[PDB]
């Protein structure tokens, strides 16, 4: 009655994908952590400061 | 560059429109 092939096949194949993948290690992690943060900061500081600009202007 | 003129005019227009 165990005719459910792909559900076991998907797990048996997804594990294969993650095991021949390369895991970003330490040196790679910081290289991308800052880049996301700076891109976060660029839209999180220039945008945020601009948000405060019009608060009294339209008042 | 010409778009900046159009963009500057639009925000000035609504501000005048809002104040009117």
């Amino acid at each position: 009655a165990a005719f459910v092939e792909p559900s076991r096949q998907f797990v048996k194949d997804s594990i294969r994908l993650v095991k021949r993948c390369t895991k970003p290690d330490r040196k790679e992690f910081q290289k991308i952590a800052m880049a996301t943060a700076i891109g976060f900061a660029i839209m999180g500081f220039i945008g945020f400061f601009v948000k405060l600009i019009h608060i009294p202007i339209n008042n | 560059v010409p778009v900046l003129v159009m963009s500057l005019l639009f925000i000035a227009s609504v501000f005048m429109l809002h104040i009117w």
